[PDB]
């Protein structure tokens, strides 16, 4: 059955769930009551850019990821075609959402063009860079800026190039 | 009173490629990394922690072809295993 | 013939602290991170993979005090579990 | 018994060793024959600096690490008080050592002063930076520059500050 809330995500049986709490003791992140908990996720996807080419197919990634994160129990916020300044504002706002207090974890997902230095905002070009740094995301989600998410896993996912190279070398078989 | 806490803790970043290198995307099938991650989460979230799932996603990229990329885990400060316990 | 290989793969970096922050050192007892790592390797190399050992080393730093630091794992491209199998 | 080659490192029994190859199949890095294998490690430690203060106690770290890596079966090379240029030369040389061909893994250990950007060489000062970047180590050990270590784990350990901050925030208990 895959018509339920978890969809195509394979369920974890109660026998397997308690056998996982046997392999490792208090070395697992605590999970909140399914009843009361208010899990938040956030996807920022840039498809339409001013100068750099269009990311045809990003919609399938937005669809796929959103559905997956919902299956895992998160309320997915989807944001699109933002500048590095705009992304900061939205990351700042997500860090201020009250639901984190009644949450156990979060997922941040960024899908855009990227360079060696960071993630590209909608208005990016080689002459006028519009870049969000990996550093910025962490800084904005740490204990100083996001105290609600203290002691709770924060999972950041980035789909992007990190440079121009194909990342391959040849060798004799 | 006031207690001291680590400023940065309980983080995991999962990138689509090693530094300096590209990440691919099909125009009708979306990004390879994302698709591979969904596939693997769908199949392994019930039994493995997220760190392990990322390692497995990396393992599926082991054998390269016409288009190659090697997903990379960054800035890990998880002090515990994160299990999703799907359905709970 | 020639085959393609990933340029960067099978790496793990373990740093003494999170970025922006300090790592401590006692003048007669050496560095805390190093000492803690030796302790943990000595005790866990037989049963856990290196990734897990690093997580445990991080876990021992969980409760901070007068001097605080949070070791960080960086640029992980391990596609498999690395077990040391000490004595083998 | 701790007078053997593995010293204070707890031995892995053959029962536990084959039970580990049952929990995960071909998802473990292959290990070479103890008889023939030529495992290499390298520790670079900077204790004496020109301008910046002396790292009193680094000797206990050199002792401890060297003994530990030897216990794990590595031939430990120890290098001291080098510039960023000198460290590159030594990293370049370690990447060229023939024993890697008959090895299964390696350990790189760096112990020095550090800043946000990288690891400090012996001649470092604020006016004239002498810094080895994390990027440089990886670049020098990858498949392009170190083909002997292809498909083999490379473990890098860094003892250093990564900035000046204490890395703490306060909160109400």
């Amino acid at each position: 059955t895959s018509s339920g809330s978890e969809g195509n995500v394979k369920l974890c049986s109660l026998e397997e769930a308690q056998r996982i709490w046997k392999q490792k003791s208090a070395e697992i992140y605590p999970i909140m009551d399914k009843s009361s908990r208010t899990r938040l996720a956030l996807i920022i996807c840039n498809e339409e850019f001013d100068s750099i080419p269009r990311r045809t197919g990003a919609e399938v990634d937005i669809t796929g990821m959103t559905m997956l994160l919902q299956n895992l129990g998160y309320s997915v916020d989807v944001k699109k075609n933002l500048t590095a300044s705009d992304m900061t504002t939205e990351l700042e706002a997500f860090a201020h959402r009250p639901e984190h207090k009644t949450s156990d974890s979060t997922f941040l997902v960024f899908m855009s063009h990227g360079i060696r230095e960071g993630i590209c905002g909608k208005k990016h070009s080689e002459q006028v860079p519009d870049i969000l740094q990996l550093n910025a995301i962490f800084n904005m989600l740490n204990t100083k800026n996001c105290p609600s998410l203290k002691d709770k896993p924060k999972v950041i996912i980035i789909q992007a190039c990190r440079g121009d190279s194909p990342g391959v070398v040849w060798f004799k078989d | 009173a006031i207690k001291k806490a680590h400023i940065e803790k309980d983080f995991i970043a999962f990138c689509s490629s090693t530094p300096d290198n590209v990440s691919w995307r099909h125009p009708t099938m979306g990004s390879v990394f994302i698709g591979r991650l969904i596939e693997h989460m769908q199949e392994y979230a019930c039994s493995c922690d997220v760190e392990e799932i990322f390692r497995k996603v990396r393992f599926s990229f082991e054998q390269p072809d016409g288009r190659a990329q090697m997903p990379t885990t960054e800035r890990v400060t998880l002090t515990r295993c994160f299990y999703l316990f799907p359905g709970h």
